[PDB]
This record gives C-alpha cells, structure tokens and sequence, in this order.
C-alpha cells in the first residue's frame, strides 16, 4: 500500500531512449514490409508474363506455370532448411517464444532467410500470408537495433521485440490498431507480468503504417463497400454461425498439426526430399493459380467477390474444400509464410455460405449474405488461433463496416467459447508448446 | 423526405404500364423500396420489395411477370411494370420506403399514390363551369360559391381554390360516374366582405390529360 | 400467408371515450404495426413493434397484444382521430395488412347550410344544364334532399355525393346535382332544392327563378 | 521453468463455465441498470425544462426556478453520498481501480443505491458530469453483488466479475462494446503485477449490456457527425502539432482538478451541511447556465455535432472552452457523484475544432475541413489527462465512425501522451487513487 | 466519368453570363470542383474552387465580385458566374474534379470546355465561295480544290467535304478576324481521275447564325 | 504567387529520341504535376507528385527534380507523343501552371505545293475579290509569301494563316489571301504568288492571268 502508492505515482514513464528506438524499429519494419510486398507482386507478375509467352499449346503453359512456382518454392524451402530452420512455417509462434525468453532471435540469419525465402514461396502463388514473414521479420529488426545500439534492460529487450512484431503486422494489413492489439492480446508473455511499453509499441506502429501508406496509398487490400445493417431479431443467427466455427476451429488445428507430423515422414527431415516436396506443393499452387485461381493464392481476391454474393453455393463449397486442402498443404509443409491471411479467406467463404442459407430461410429478416461473410471473416481466427479481439478489430480495419460490430463480436465470442468447450488450444501456443517440448525432450 | 410516384391513368385491358416513383430528401440506396396498392374504398395489398443493390426482388403470389419491380439508383427512382392487365389491377399504387424496428419490417414513409384505371374508354379532360350565386343573392355575412367539374375520364382530378391559399372553407365532393365520365363539384365558403370585392378562382387539374383549367367565379351577369 | 382480421370494421364513439380496436390473426404473429389512413390522405406509420409509437403520434395512443390477438387503443379519443386504421404483420412472409377499423366521431347536432346554383352560361352555350345544390356541415350524416321543378317533384337524372366525415369538426357535407338538356330546363322557371334533417321539422328549401 | 511453460501453454484460455455464466448475468444487470439510469436523467432534465415553461414570462422568476431545482437535486445527491456512502463521490472509476489491486472495499449494499440516485440527482439537474462515472462504478458493484449472492470463490472469479461489470458499465454508457473491453485491458487491470482477469468473460458481459442498451436506445446515436473528409499525408504533421498542445495542457488540467478538490474542501471543511449546500450551489449555477448559456452547462454531447460541423464562431469556441473548463472543474472537483470522462470529450472537440479553424486558414492548399481536427482532438484530452489513449481512440471511433481518420487520431493521441509524460503529469485516475490510498494512511 | 460544361458564347462587354458544368459517371460530392480558363493560344489560369459542403469557395487574386462559383450536388452541377464582363474573359472555360496523392493537390479530370467571346460585334452569317482552279492550270496527278468562308462572326465554322467522307488530304486554316468579321479557307485534295468526273462538295456550318450551306466546286467553264 | 516557366517553349524530336522539357520555379516548390494537351482536346493528367505516372500513361515518360527545377522526359519519343505539356504546382497557394511546351514531330524537309485561285464569280457579284494562295505540306514551318500584281509588289490586303503540324506527315500549311474591291481587281491582269522556302533559292511562282 505504501508500495503501490509509489508505483502509481510512477506509472507510464518509459525511457525516452526506448521511445526513440521504437520509432526506428517501426520505420525499418515498415520499409522492409513494403519491399517484401513489392517483391511478391513482381514475381507473381513474371509468372503471369511468362504464362502468356506460352499461351497456345495448353499443356506447355500448364507446364511453365508449375515449373517456376516449383523453382521458386524450392528456392525458399532451401534458404530455410539450410541457413535458418527456425524461420519455416509462421514464425509467429517463434517470436512469441522469444518473449518468454525461450527461443533465440538469430536476426543475422532470419532476416535474409525469411525475406528471400518467403519472396520465393509467396511469389510462386502459394497459399500463405504476408504477415508470417513480416511479423517475424519485424521482431528481428527490433532485435537488431537493440544489439546494434547495445540497449540494456529487460524492458528495452521485450519492448523492441514487441513493437517490431506489431509494426510487422500493422504493415501487413494497413492495420495500426490490430497491430497494437495483437501484442497486448496474444503476443505478450501470457502467464507472468512483463515490462512491454504500450507507448513504444504505438510509435513503432505509427511509423510503419506511415511507411506503408507512403507506398500503397489509394488502394485498400479489401474493398467491400458499405453492407447493410443488423436488426436485433437477427443476432441469434450470428451466434449460431459462431458455434459452427467453434466446433470446426479445433478440428482444423488438429489437421494442421497432424499434417505437419504426416508431411515429415515424406522427407524424414532430409533437406533434399524436403526441398523437392516443397517445390512439388509450390508447383501445384502455380498450376492451380491458373486452372482454378480461387483455390490457390493468398485469398484476398475472392473476399470482395464472395461478400458480394457472386459465387454460386456449389462454387462456395468447392472453393472451401479446395482451400482447406491447399492451406493445409502449404503451411503444414513448413514453408515460410503465415496462416493468418488464408484463414480470413476461409471464414469469408464459410460465412457467405451460411449467409445464403440464412437468406432464404428467413426472407422476413431481409438479410444480405454479405454480413455473415464479414462476421465469419475473422471467426476462424477466433476459433483456431484464439485471439478474437485482435481478429475482430483487424476485420473492422479492413472492411470498415463498424455497423456490424455487434454481430462480428457475437460470432467471434461464439467461436472462442465452443473452441474452448470442445477442447482446442490456441494454434500458436500449441505450435510453441510442440517446439519447446521437442526441445527439452 | 418525399416520395412522388407517377405514370398511372388509362390502360387497355391486357396492355402494360411503368409507374415511376422519384425519391428525394434521403439517401435512396441504403433502403429497401416497396409498392403497396389500394383498390377504391378497400385495403392495403402488398406488391413487391426491391432491395438496394437490385439483387433481391420479392412479390406477392402472382404469375411469371404480372409484376416487375426494378429501380435505378442513379435517379433515386423505383419502377413497377404491370403486364397483361385485368380489371383487378385498377387501384391506387403507393410507393413506400421500407424499414425495421426490432427487426420486423414496416412501411416507413409512404408515397402519395398514382391511380391506375383499367378500361376501354377515352382520356377526356374535364369541363369546368363556375358556380356563382343566383340573383336572389341574399348575401349573408358569408357567401358560398363553387365550381362544377364535369365530363372527364379517368379519375382523379384535384380542385384548389386560389392556389390553395384559400384552404379553410372548402369541400370537394367525391366524383360520381355516368356513361364512363366522372363528375364532381367543390364549394368555397368565404366572407361576403371579400367577394365579389376580390378574386375567387378555382384551379382544377386533370393529370390523365395534363390539363389545368382555372375558372374565375364571375358575379352572375 | 397470415390472415389478419380487424375487430370492428366500423366503430363510433364520442371524444372522451376510451376506445379499443382489435387485430386478430389466423396463425401466430408478433411485433405488429398499425397505420392511420385519414380520409383522403396516404397511410402513416402510427404504432410499430405492437406498442412503440411513430414520432409525433400523441401519447393518447397505445398498442399491445401478443399471440394471435393485438389491440390498438386510444385513451380518451379525440375528434381528429377519425380515420380508417390498418394493422400489419411482417413476422412471417409475405407481410400482410388488416382489413381496417373505421373510427367515426359522435357529436352534437349541426344543421345543414343549403346553397343553390343555376346552370352557368358557359355550360348553357354547350348543350346541357346542371343545377347544383350544396348542403354543408351537418350532423348526423342522414339527410334527405328533394327536387322541385315549378312545384312539381323530380327524380329523373338526379345525382348525390356526400363527403366523408371531416377531421376537425366531425360534420358532414353533401351535394345534389340535377341534370337537364338546354331545351328541358328552359321550358321551366322556378327551381327548388329541399332539405329535411334531424335539426328541424320543416324542410330547408332554397330556390331560384330564371326570370 | 521451460517445462513449467509447456504446461501452461497447453492449458491456456480455460475460464470455468461457472464464471462465464456469471459474466452474462453481470452484463445483463449492468446493462439494464445503465439503461434505467439513462432514462431517469432524461426525465428529470425534462421536468426541469417543463417547469421552465410554466414560468416563461416573469424573467427573473424563471432564472429562479431553473436554479432552485438544479439546486434541490444537486443537494439531494451530495447528501445521499456524504451521509450514506462517501466512497461514491467524484468519479468512482479510481475507486473501482483500487478494488482490483485489492486496496479499497466494494460496499455495494451502499454504493448501488447511492451512486444511482445520487447521480440521478446531479446529472438530472444539468450538471457538467458524465454518465460513465456512475455506470462504471455501479457496474463494478453489480459484479460484486452477483459474486457475493452466489458465493463464488477464488481470485479469478473475484477479479473477473468486478472487471466485466465495469466494462459492461462503460459499454452501456456510450454504446461502445470495444471501448469497454479495451478499457479493462488498458487502464483498468492491476497495472504492476499479473492478474487473472478472463478476457473472454469480459466479452460476454459487454455483449449482454450492449444488447440491453440497444434494446431501449435503438436507432439514435449519441453523437452523429456524418462522414467527414479524408486526410492527405502532407497533413499528418498538423495532427502531431495538435497532439503536443494537448500534451502540454493535459498535465495542467490534472493539476487544476486536483488542486481544485483541495481548495473546495476548505469551503465546507468536510462538514456535511456546508458541503450539501455548496453542492446545491454549484448545481444551481448549472441549471441556470443550462438556460442562459446552454453550451457551458450540461454533459457536452449536444455541441459535439455542432462544433464539428464548424457552426460555432472562433470567438464562440473560445468562450465555450473557457466556460466549460470552469464548470467541469467546479462540478467534478466538488466531489459530486459523476464522472469526468464525457465533459473531457467535449473540451477536446471544441479545442480541436478551434485548431482546425486556424489550420484551415493558414493552409488552403491542404483543403482542410476543420471537423477532422475536432475528431482528432475529441479523445485527445483523455489521452493527456487520463493517459489511456488506446481506449480513448477506439471510443471515439465507435461513436464518430470516421475510421478514415484513424491515423491522424492516433498521431494526435500519441502526441498527447508523450508530451504529458515529458512534462510530468500522472494518469488522473492513478493520481486520484494514490491520493486516496495515502489519505487513508497519512492519518494513523 | 464525364465532365461536361456548357453556357458560353457571345457577350457584349461590360455584360454578364452563367456557365454550367454537369457531372456524370461518379459521385459528385466527396469532391472539390474547380474552374480553369485558357485564353486563346495561351496559359492555363485557375479561376477558383468549391468543396462539396460548399463551406469553402476560393478564387484567384481577382476583383470583388468578378466570379461566383456555386454548386448544386442535387443536380450534379457546378456553376460559374462572371460579372462586368471585359474582354480578358475571352477564353476556353474548363471545370475539373480535384484530387491528390501525397496530399499535394492536382487537377484530376477536366471537361471538353466552353468558349466565351466578349465582343460587341454582331453575330453574322458567313458567305461561302468555291475555289476551283483556273483556265491555265495543268490537270496533274493530284488536284487542289478549296472553299472560302468569309465575313462571319463569331467562331466557329465547321467545314467538311462530302459529309466528311473525304477526310484524307483536307486542311482548314485558322480564321482571321478583321473589322469585326472572321474569314477562313479549307483545302481538299483529290486524284485527277477523281475530280471533276465525280462531284466535290464542301459543307459549311456556322450554327451561331443557323447556317447550313453546301457549295459544289465546279470546273471553270 | 508562384511562377512556372517551361524552358523549351517549342521543340521537335524524331520518333525514338530523348526529350526533356523543363519547369523552373520563382520560389521553392514540391511535387509538381504535368498535363498532356492535344489540340482541340481537354488537358489530360500525365505525371504528378514530381514523378508518378497516371493510370494509363505509357511507361516511356518520366518526371523528376526537386526544390526549384523539375522535368518531364520521353525516353524513346513517339508518333502520338506530339502535344503540349503543362507543368503545374499547388505546393503554395494559389496554384499556377507553366507557359507550356509544344512537342512537335521533326521530319524530312518538304517543298510546298502551291496553288492559286481566281476570285469566285459569286464574290465579284458583291464587289469583293479575294485571290487565294495555298501553300500546302512543307517542313520546316518557316516560309515567306510574296504577291505580285502585274509584276508589281503588293503588301496591303494580304492575310496569312498557318495550320498547326499535320497529324499525317507532320507537315505544315499556309494560306495567303489578297482581298481587293472588284474595281481594283479588274484594273490589273496578272496576279502571281511566290513561295520562298528553305528547300531551294529559287522561290516557287504560281500565277494566272485574267485574259
Ligand atoms: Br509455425
Ligand atoms: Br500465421
Ligand atoms: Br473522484
Ligand atoms: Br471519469
């Protein structure tokens, strides 16, 4: 009590030293993210360019589409397996570990590997997301400026590592809020107290968001227009949609985890069977990225299309199954690249589907399926990864239909509840827990 | 905030017709629109509802294309084609803007109505005759004048005295029909210390033929 | 599609009276809406979600109900309430409207105010001859108008029209129109219009002489 | 302790179904409670406006009744507090914060009926205070009550319900689900040690009370500003500048409100009769002002939309600012029951709009609309005085819905918290609690 | 997107006129609007701008009431009034939608323009005359014909040949103004085997004076 | 306010050629924009914010510079690259554009095709007589024109009229017109027209006689 009075009157006094360093971490991570963004565009472009050179002779084009996705896939799977194995998969779990001080932060290795490695996998049109690379890349950028400037202290180490990962996500979706929220919801040491300074995280994000807007201004990642409203006699439908994502979320986790296990047997840990199997899957992607584009890719394309309700119901079921398959294949096979983005795509598609059914069982409610799309968009993030607050906000920042905040929240909560009560774990905490045990075991 | 529907009148039994409802006052996307109708001295029968993005369209139980409810957000206008028209379609048509409370949906702001008359007849403009007092003019504190509106088809006409600036004191009696021609009259009661001392004019208007007649009430010759 | 039926189809009641019409529905409906269609105007959202009031609707109005029956209620009805009132459900699809309850106001007596008009010269130099008669602002609504050409009674080619009940003074008004050819009307001299009503025992007669 | 972590990771996010159900209840209650409180203040403010018509001609007789009822209601409130529950004066937010660090009691049997009716008094007479104070504190106790009445055991369940309650309380105060949750995890939880507040639980409680609010307030937003224009990047600097002004001024305001509490204590010396009279004095002033110069009295929400549109002159804006700094101090400092949150949003808007006007005129090439600076400034005072920017920022975004200003909004917020830190101001709630915890000890 | 502007022409000095820009293919609000004018073969000069809430209207360093920009988002139309019309106000007038990138503003999409001549000369038809080649010219490979459009005001005339279905080897020189009248010549070329075995016409239109005229170029007898 | 002077005011360059219009500032400016204008058509936005191409602009163009001096550029100029390029700022208020720079197709020198025309009989039928000289299709644009009436030099009554560079060969043209009263024209026999042009020392004489 005489102790607390001391702390209260002392609260929120983060050293100007650390605040300045955040600014540079953010600026760097911003630029880095911008650059990574451009690379993947370029490489996807070349693939579409070369694809036209062989436009006649059908099997010859299906060949070139494969072969360079294959070649780029392999190039990435290699850069990882050889020079920095700890930067495969997502890396979100690996940065989380860094905060509990239970994993290393080999930036000298990771930076160039994740960056160019992902540029490989993503660029060949694999079903992975930009955020994996950027979030991890961001933490190391924060590690680097902590080393290069020899900053001392628990605070300064945990803070820069955090603001880096924030600015990393922020720049991945032009999501300043989702970024900050991420750190304080799912990214900080979950069980003991830590000294991460939220003010520092703020600056870092602002800097990287400015960096992103400097080069991407005037074109939103997702654009859905302002959808309709949500009558109260309708909210129950969103709770129902939450429950479906809640029973499915844990299932997916099982699949992705068991899929990592199963894919390991095919190459046995062998850098050559891995890189081949990698270029295999990656080859598959760029072939599919042509013969059925909505099954391949990051997924951002079809959101606007699905939300408008332009896909048939058959097509929606197809896209769904097809993507559950490719998303598993790609992330589980340890390819460098996150699982966040493709999850958003699944949610949208699943939600839109529910929407259509909903719309014709309840014409009195005057529903527009596009809202179930939006409430479902971050629902998979809510039931698989278990950071709903962060998912909800993220969607709100990308779709800008605040008027759906209540249904979004209800579907989210509906998911996290049923994911809890059906036994699933946070896919990131699960991955980490595998890694740490696979370590002391 | 107003809805102003148009394009009703005479139709040949079997022929079709596009009613237009122009909206103003409010953002016209954002809103579901609807059409309800009322046959003479009867009840409100719902027709259809179009949503904002022209993607959902619902109709009362009806056949193939009896009705077609389109809309064009560029013009803030709702439409309603009615096909192969039988006499059950003769009614007043309201265009009304939809909305919900707790969520069971209601007809929020209603239009004013267009009248559709299914018939073989000829659109005929009315003859307007003035009804000024006879010479036995026992002119009491107030005086009564009217004007007689006869020989038009079809309904409605609308009579206003002195461009509506004479509101209090008016009765417009409902039309009676005879050999496919409507006939009505309208009386204005005003202070005698204000007529013939001053103008009293009736403004009859018959939109089926785009005619307006303005009769001025002459103290009898 | 839910069949809704409305308590009294037509119901009188003098201002002051607490008054209640009913909406009863074939299957089960919920949160219903009530419209007011004053005579000659368009319907107006009046009461919505069974008992919330549209803005500017005077508090003298109440709604309630549940299940298959609903009621709209005016606690001390006032004369301006004269209207046909509709109930409407959209808890199932399609939506549907009641049949209407037509509120009518009871009031003190009001004698008619008879006005007679000869054919106008405009209508004469065209072929016909309409002799109009206005009887204005009377209560109650029942009145007999009778036509006398030079004392003799006439019933051929006569046409009446009443207005609906007024919404401030609750009186009625009526118009009688005798129609003749130019020839037919010119072979006579003294025209008369006779009005018999509750408000007196001897007919109010109003008339004109050509000459 | 690595092994120990693998144990906790695999065990994460498992809040007992018991506590999850209780949150639902807490939220529902707090929601209703807040809805009811909301209605009461409307009713009383309306009576006052009714009585004022009844005395519309005799001018001094009217200025009289405007004062006398605000006076009578203020007093009635100041009393209910000073007598039956002294711990429910001022905001009560600092008090609920203390409850979390387990350093202050949660006397619901006392607070509930006092804060509720007391504020109903102070707010209802048109005093310059906010609904959230009463609702946030009220909510915390409703969570205490259902913890007691149901004899729930364990640190988790005690900290969680006390939290979800305060959330549901704020959520219901601005129809702000997110702001409510964010409030708990930014500024409400024990700030220095770990705690076991279940965020999923907070969620349900907020969902419930937001529904409750929406069931009775549907289709009318507290603030409605329309979609304002955009923000070019060559404009962002101006928002940083605006942040700095708030940052140098935020700490000053805190000094004022604190020193003002000290100074007003000398007037009544702690005496329940001099207090209740001084309270009815300030309260009377308010209801008089709520008639002769309405923008200087009241909560503040009415003039947001007006200022943002740019309908006030520059002179008028300066007037309103000064007048309100004076009345906001006078009302909160004098320990009347009712928060300081809402009137702060009002000052922000007015200050920002003012900056905006100057801005618009020095930089025509930027094509500015002053109404954006108003929105960036709106939660800026909460950023520099309160020091809970994340929460203020999101709160504004939930009430003004112009997400396209999220960058400027943030930059102005960060601009404020930085300059509030570097000019040495403390979080006006941690400060208040710190005074309270010392005030306990210093006298033993 | 279409920026279409109208309303310019002949005005007497010291007079005044109102120019109309009418926007299609987009949401007319959100957007600042501008007028920029270009005085015959010369610089672009900016008149002024207006924001969608019409709450700010800026004009170039110019006389107190020389320009009145206004707008009606209801009709989707931008207006400019010029008063005390001297002759420096003779120019092509352009409305333009305003945007940016980094927030340094640019002139996004422009109209076609409308021309305003400020002059006290009188509107005046033009006389058309053939320009058949003389008795001493060799009927070579390609023959050059033409037609003279003289003594008209104001600009412009449209000249074409065989309804424009002879556009290869046409030439129309700029008009010259002398003594408050305009003059110009047009030159078609055709193969020797083409003319005069086939008819060459020149079609002149000077709409400011309702002149539609065709003058056949005949071989000189 | 800010003054923008575009250095080359007129210029030519053969298709496939490095072109480089300038734009200098009276004070200091940031992020300028560029507009392409073909004759008789609305300006188009080309390059903005010192250097970003507009959606649609061919990739051979490019802006750069800073502070006081900027520049558009076409690496490998083209056929359809002929037009005027107007710089513009709005870094300070109010905005201002530049003088303009006309891009013109350079080409292979061409000697004029001269034609001479005797006043129409219709013109004379009104007291005027206009003798027309067409000087078609020549590069460069430079040319001199001389009239000789009965072997004698005439100066007054002459009006010249160049076209802008033809979009078909990037030639030019000119028309000289000599206007006389009918009397005046009748009192002479031999009107000639003289084209002095870069592509010879001997000027092209074209003339007719009234006999
Ligand atoms: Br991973
Ligand atoms: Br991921
Ligand atoms: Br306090
Ligand atoms: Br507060």
């Amino acid at each position: 009590r005489r102790q607390l009075i001391r702390q209260l009157l002392e609260r929120d006094k983060t050293p100007l030293a650390i605040l300045f360093m955040a600014a540079v971490v953010g600026t760097l991570v911003g630029l880095a993210a911008v650059a990574f963004d451009k690379g993947v565009a370029w490489l996807q472009n070349q693939r579409m360019g070369a694809l036209v050179h062989t436009a006649d002779n059908y099997p010859l084009l299906l060949t070139v589409a494969f072969l360079c996705s294959a070649v780029l896939a392999m190039f990435g799977y290699f850069l990882v397996r050889k020079y920095a194995p700890e930067a495969g998969g997502s890396g979100i779990p690996e940065i989380e570990g860094a905060l509990e001080d239970q994993r290393p932060v080999r930036w000298w290795r990771v930076l160039p590997v994740k960056f160019f490695g992902g540029l490989g996998t993503l660029g060949g049109g694999m079903v992975l997301g930009r955020e994996g690379p950027t979030v991890q890349i961001g933490g190391n950028i924060g590690r680097m400026v902590l080393d290069i400037f020899r900053l001392k202290g628990d605070e300064a180490r945990h803070t820069l590592l955090a603001t880096g990962a924030a600015a990393g996500l922020a720049a991945a979706f032009n999501a300043p809020l989702a970024g900050i929220l991420f750190i304080i919801e799912e990214m900080r040491p979950q069980f003991r107290y830590t000294l991460i300074s939220i003010k520092a995280v703020f600056i870092g994000v602002i800097m990287s968001t400015i960096m992103y807007r400097i080069f991407n201004h005037e074109v939103a990642l997702i654009d859905v227009g302002k959808l309709s409203d949500a009558p109260l006699n309708t909210l129950w439908l969103y709770l129902i949609l939450g429950i479906i994502f809640g029973i499915f979320g844990p299932i997916f986790n099982k699949w992705v985890l068991g899929m990592q296990d199963l894919l390991h047997r095919v190459h046995g840990g062998n850098i050559t069977k891995w890189v081949l199997m990698g270029g295999a899957i990656g080859g598959l992607c760029g072939l599919l990225g042509f013969v059925a584009p909505a099954t391949s890719g990051g997924g951002f394309n079809l959101i606007p299309i699905a939300t408008a309700g332009n896909f048939s119901m058959g097509m929606l079921v197809f896209i769904f199954v097809a993507r559950v398959i490719t998303t598993l294949l790609c992330f589980s096979s340890g390819a460098p690249g996150g699982i966040f983005a493709p999850m958003l795509a699944l949610g949208t598609v699943l939600g839109t589907a529910f929407g259509m059914v909903a719309v014709e069982l309840f014409p009195q409610y005057h529903l527009e399926a596009g809202t179930f799309a939006i409430a479902g968009m971050g629902a998979l993030l809510a039931a698989s990864i278990r950071a709903p607050l962060t998912g909800i906000i993220l969607v709100l920042e990308m779709t800008d239909n605040y008027q759906l905040i209540l249904p979004m929240i209800i579907t989210g909560l509906g998911a996290t509840l049923l994911a809890q009560f059906t036994g699933g774990k946070p896919l990131w905490s699960a991955i980490l827990a595998r890694t740490l045990a696979k370590q002391e075991a | 905030v107003r809805l102003l529907e148009s394009g009703g009148g005479l139709v040949q039994p079997g022929g079709s017709l596009k009613l237009s409802c122009a909206a103003s006052g409010f953002d016209y996307s954002r809103y579901w629109m609807s059409w309800v109708r009322q046959a003479p001295g009867k009840g409100l029968k719902w027709i259809g509802e179009i949503n904002p993005v022209s993607s959902t369209i619902n109709y009362t139980p009806s056949l193939k294309d009896k009705f077609i409810i389109s809309r064009d957000n560029a013009k803030d206008t709702l439409y309603l084609q009615i096909s192969k028209v039988r006499s059950e379609d003769t009614a007043l048509y309201y265009c009304a803007r939809l909305y919900y409370g707790y969520g069971y949906w209601y007809f929020d702001v209603w239009g004013a109505g267009t009248t559709v008359t299914v018939s073989s007849a000829k659109t005929t403009p009315p003859s307007v005759y003035p009804l000024a007092p006879g010479s036995a003019a026992a002119a009491a504190s107030m005086v009564t004048l009217g004007c007689l509106v006869k020989g038009y088809f079809p309904e409605p006409v609308t009579v206003t005295w002195n461009s509506g600036s004479l509101a209090a004191g008016v009765h417009t009696f409902p039309a009676v029909l005879q050999a496919a021609l409507y006939t009505l009259s309208s009386s204005v009661t005003v202070p005698s210390s204000s007529w013939p001392s001053e103008t009293v004019t009736c403004n009859v208007a018959h939109p089926a033929s785009s005619t307006k007649v303005d009769k001025k009430i002459v103290p009898r010759a | 599609d839910i069949v809704l039926t409305q308590s009294p189809a037509i119901m009188s009641a003098a201002p002051g009276d607490k008054v209640t019409m009913t909406c009863s529905a074939s299957s089960s409906v919920s949160y219903i809406h009530w419209y007011q269609q004053k005579s000659g105007t368009s319907p107006k959202r009046w009461i919505y979600d069974t008992s919330k009031l549209t803005s500017g609707v005077p508090v003298r109005f109440s709604g309630s109900g549940s299940g298959t029956s609903y009621s709209l209620t005016i606690n001390t009805m006032e004369a301006e309430d004269a209207a046909t009132y509709y109930c409407q459900q959209w808890s199932s699809h399609p939506q549907t409207f009641g049949g209407g309850t037509k509120l009518e106001i009871l009031r003190a007596d009001a004698a008619p105010t008879v006005s007679i008009f000869p054919p106008s010269s405009e209508q004469l130099t065209s072929g016909g001859a309409s002799v109009v008669c206005f009887l204005n602002n009377f209560y109650p609504k029942d009145i007999n108008v009778k036509w006398k050409i030079d004392g003799s009674e006439r019933q051929n080619g006569v046409l009446n029209s009443w207005t609906d009940q007024d919404s401030k003074d609750s009186t009625y008004s009526m118009s009688s129109t005798l129609t003749l050819t130019k020839d037919e009307y010119e072979r006579h001299n003294s025209y008369t219009c006779e009005a018999t009503h509750k408000t007196s025992t001897s007919p109010i007669v109003k008339s004109f002489n050509r000459a």
